[PDB]
């Protein structure tokens, strides 16, 4: 065919272990993004996945040719006998492509000298959570990425006009946060091999508690009215007092662990932690009423729901 | 030329 | 361990009372040495963490029995 | 155009004849290989498994004679897949589990 042998000249004589223009100039490579979804959030490992088709296009003048055929649009095939630009991704925990049924890759070649070449990617990026208040964190997770081996010199990065071609969000996996929105960032990192130009994009991310409500802040509210109706109950009544107290408290002390269960281990108090600890101080402080009671009732029937709802509004406002 | 004797010697090893 | 010391304010003739307290403060004690064991691996021997919960422990069973003591002077 | 012809040359003279099989100075005095290590992340230290996940960047040097060009005044920085090309220290660490 006339195409068969197009592609023979082309990969004629082409050494595929160097970039474009070494030895002459930086390869320019204008780099694009869909956003196909962004994976669960992770939390708890302190991680994220996102699945994106991720396309860069570069210049390549051994890649030239003239004839009626425009473009060269190929499969996967063709991609291993090209260079193509070691573009890893710095804070992606475990990476990995697309295979089934055949390898998810596409590569286009213009007559000028453009490559186009994108693939399907699902990146378990690694997003540093600060948790100092949870559940109402909001988080800006980044996605970087360039040459592992090129330095600022041999490889130069850019964002094409459209910045990321963000896909619809209502399929994707974030239960936890909704989707703010994205910005990029292109900056020269300085490291021992070289300085290497890293291009990051910004996912914002602000967090849902609804199912933090549901889960942990109702039933500590309830098991805290729990604590406030043992004042009600007759003072003689010293086995059901002492039993609705230790009842509370050690069932809050089960609420807690859960609750703690569900953060990752570090070493800082958040508002979920606040908040568990006032129910602490609520339930403990009931028990230790009729402690002092038995060894007054009214002024804590209104204390008590008072104190709560005071702190809930100063809390909740913060 | 000094590592050629020992990829001499690995060749012929290899060989048949 | 400060809630097992609520027993000693309550009044001797409850042991309905403080004999569920101190039941449900042991019990508890017993629940969090597990739970915290549990995570780690199965190693064999006493860690600082170990040896703190085993004396509060034995201290929350000391109130318990220190009830025990009081009933059974009384009682007994 | 100049340029990319002379590189590729050289670096075709540079793998032609060359033994993956012998390390530098085969048959000589060892070959000094310094070691550059760039942590990037401690993942997990894991108690019940008894370990750490460790990311770095773990790079290193040395010194191959072979491998020695003059023509060009610049550094060359080739495709990974070259290193299935060339010899390469076999450092392992002994305490990996899953790497
Ligand atoms: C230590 O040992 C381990 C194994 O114990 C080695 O790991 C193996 O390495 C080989 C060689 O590099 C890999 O084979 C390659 O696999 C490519 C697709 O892999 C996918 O499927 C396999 C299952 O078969 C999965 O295991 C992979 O997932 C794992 O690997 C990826 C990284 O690759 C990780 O990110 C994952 O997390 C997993 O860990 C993948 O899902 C396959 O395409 C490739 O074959 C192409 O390339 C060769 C090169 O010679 C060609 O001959 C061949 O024809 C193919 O080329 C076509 O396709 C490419 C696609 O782009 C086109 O560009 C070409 O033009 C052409 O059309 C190759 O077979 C193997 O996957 C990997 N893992 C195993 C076996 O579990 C380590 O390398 C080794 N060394 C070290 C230092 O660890
Ligand atoms: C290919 O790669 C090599 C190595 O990676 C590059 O060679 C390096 O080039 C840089 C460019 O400046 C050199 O940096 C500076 O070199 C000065 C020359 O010192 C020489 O002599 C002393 C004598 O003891 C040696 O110890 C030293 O290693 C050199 O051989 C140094 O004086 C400099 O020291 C300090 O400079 C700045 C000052 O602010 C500090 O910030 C630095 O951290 C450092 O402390 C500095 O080292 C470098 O030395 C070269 N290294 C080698 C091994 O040659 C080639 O340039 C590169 N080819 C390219 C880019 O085309
Ligand atoms: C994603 O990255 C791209 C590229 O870095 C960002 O687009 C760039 O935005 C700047 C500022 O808005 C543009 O500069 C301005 O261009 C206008 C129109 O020509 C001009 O009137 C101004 O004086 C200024 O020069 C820049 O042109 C544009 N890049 C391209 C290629 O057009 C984009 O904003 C980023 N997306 C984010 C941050 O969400
Ligand atoms: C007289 C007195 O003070 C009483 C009060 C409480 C009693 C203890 C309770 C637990 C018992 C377990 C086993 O039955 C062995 C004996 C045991 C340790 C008892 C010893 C005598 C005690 C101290
Ligand atoms: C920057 C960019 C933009 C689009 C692509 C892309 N190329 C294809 C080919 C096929 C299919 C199904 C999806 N492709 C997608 C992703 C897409 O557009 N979706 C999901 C609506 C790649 C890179
Ligand atoms: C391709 O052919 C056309 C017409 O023969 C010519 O004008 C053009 O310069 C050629 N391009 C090349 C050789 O890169
Ligand atoms: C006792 C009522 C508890 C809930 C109060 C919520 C107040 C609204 C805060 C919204 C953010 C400014
Ligand atoms: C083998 C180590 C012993 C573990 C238990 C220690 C208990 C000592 C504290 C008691 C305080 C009254
Ligand atoms: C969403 C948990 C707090 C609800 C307010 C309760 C005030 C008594
Ligand atoms: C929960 C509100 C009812 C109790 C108020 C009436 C008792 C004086
Ligand atoms: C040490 C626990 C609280 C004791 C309070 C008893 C009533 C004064
Ligand atoms: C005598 C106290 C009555 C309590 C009124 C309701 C407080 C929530
Ligand atoms: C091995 C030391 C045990 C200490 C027990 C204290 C009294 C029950
Ligand atoms: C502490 C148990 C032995 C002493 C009990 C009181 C006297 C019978």
């Amino acid at each position: 065919g006339d195409v068969t042998v197009i592609l023979n000249n082309l990969l004629e004589g082409y050494d595929n272990k160097l970039r474009p223009d070494i030895g002459v100039k930086p390869t320019l490579i204008h780099t694009d993004m869909y956003v196909n979804s962004i994976g669960p959030v992770n939390a708890i490992n302190m991680e994220y996945t996102i699945d994106i088709f991720f396309a860069q296009t570069w210049y390549d003048r051994r890649l030239k040719f003239n004839s009626t055929i425009k473009v060269l649009r190929l499969n996967s095939n063709m991609v291993g006998k090209i260079w193509i630009p070691d573009t890893f991704f710095r804070n992606s925990k475990k990476a990995d492509a697309h295979w089934i049924t055949t390898p998810n890759r596409m590569l286009r070649i213009w007559n000028d000298g453009r490559v186009l070449y994108t693939l399907r990617l699902t990146i378990d990026a690694e997003c540093q959570l600060q948790l100092h208040n949870f559940p109402m964190d909001e988080h800006s997770c980044p996605l970087e990425f360039s040459s592992y081996g090129y330095p600022r010199e041999e490889i130069v990065y850019q964002w094409k006009r459209s910045s990321v071609e963000v896909g619809d969000t209502r399929s994707w996996r974030l239960y936890q946060f909704s989707f703010v929105g994205l910005r990029n960032t292109t900056e020269v990192v300085k490291t021992t091999s070289g300085d290497y130009v890293v291009m990051s994009v910004y996912f914002d991310l602000s967090r849902r508690m609804g199912y933090f409500t549901i889960q942990t802040y109702i039933p500590c509210t309830l098991i805290v009215v729990l604590s406030w109706v043992s004042f009600w109950i007759n003072k003689d009544a010293v086995p059901a007092r002492t039993s609705l107290g230790i009842t509370t408290v050690l069932t809050m002390t089960t609420l807690s662990t859960i609750a703690r269960k569900s953060l990752p281990k570090v070493s800082y108090v958040t508002a979920m932690d606040l908040f568990v600890s006032v129910c602490f101080i609520f339930v403990f402080s009931a028990l230790v009423e009729y402690g002092t009671l038995h060894y007054m009732d009214s002024y804590a029937r209104i204390f008590f729901p008072t104190a709560f709802c005071l702190f809930n509004l100063v809390y909740w406002v913060s | 030329d000094n590592t050629t004797v020992f990829t001499r010697i690995l060749d012929r090893l290899l060989d048949g | 361990t400060i809630l097992s010391w609520v027993s000693f304010w309550i009044n001797y003739d409850a042991s309905a009372a403080r004999v569920a307290l101190g039941i449900t403060t042991v019990l508890t004690m017993t629940t969090i040495n597990t739970h915290l064991r549990e995570t780690l691996p199965k190693i064999p021997y006493v860690k600082a963490i170990d040896m703190y919960l085993m004396g509060c422990f034995v201290f929350v069973f000391m109130a318990l029995l220190e009830y025990a003591l009081v009933n059974y002077i009384f009682f007994g | 155009p100049s340029n990319m012809s002379l590189v590729k040359e050289t670096v075709d003279r540079l793998l032609k004849g060359y033994d993956i099989r012998l390390r530098p100075d085969f048959g000589g005095p060892p070959v000094a290989v310094g070691m550059n290590i760039d942590i990037a992340s401690i993942d997990m230290v894991s108690e019940v498994n008894m370990d750490y996940t460790l990311t770095m960047y773990f790079q290193q040097a040395w010194r191959d004679k072979r491998l020695s060009y003059n023509v060009i005044p610049l550094n060359l920085t080739l495709d990974n897949r070259v290193a299935d090309q060339l010899w390469v220290p076999d450092t392992y660490f002994l305490n990996d589990k899953k790497s």
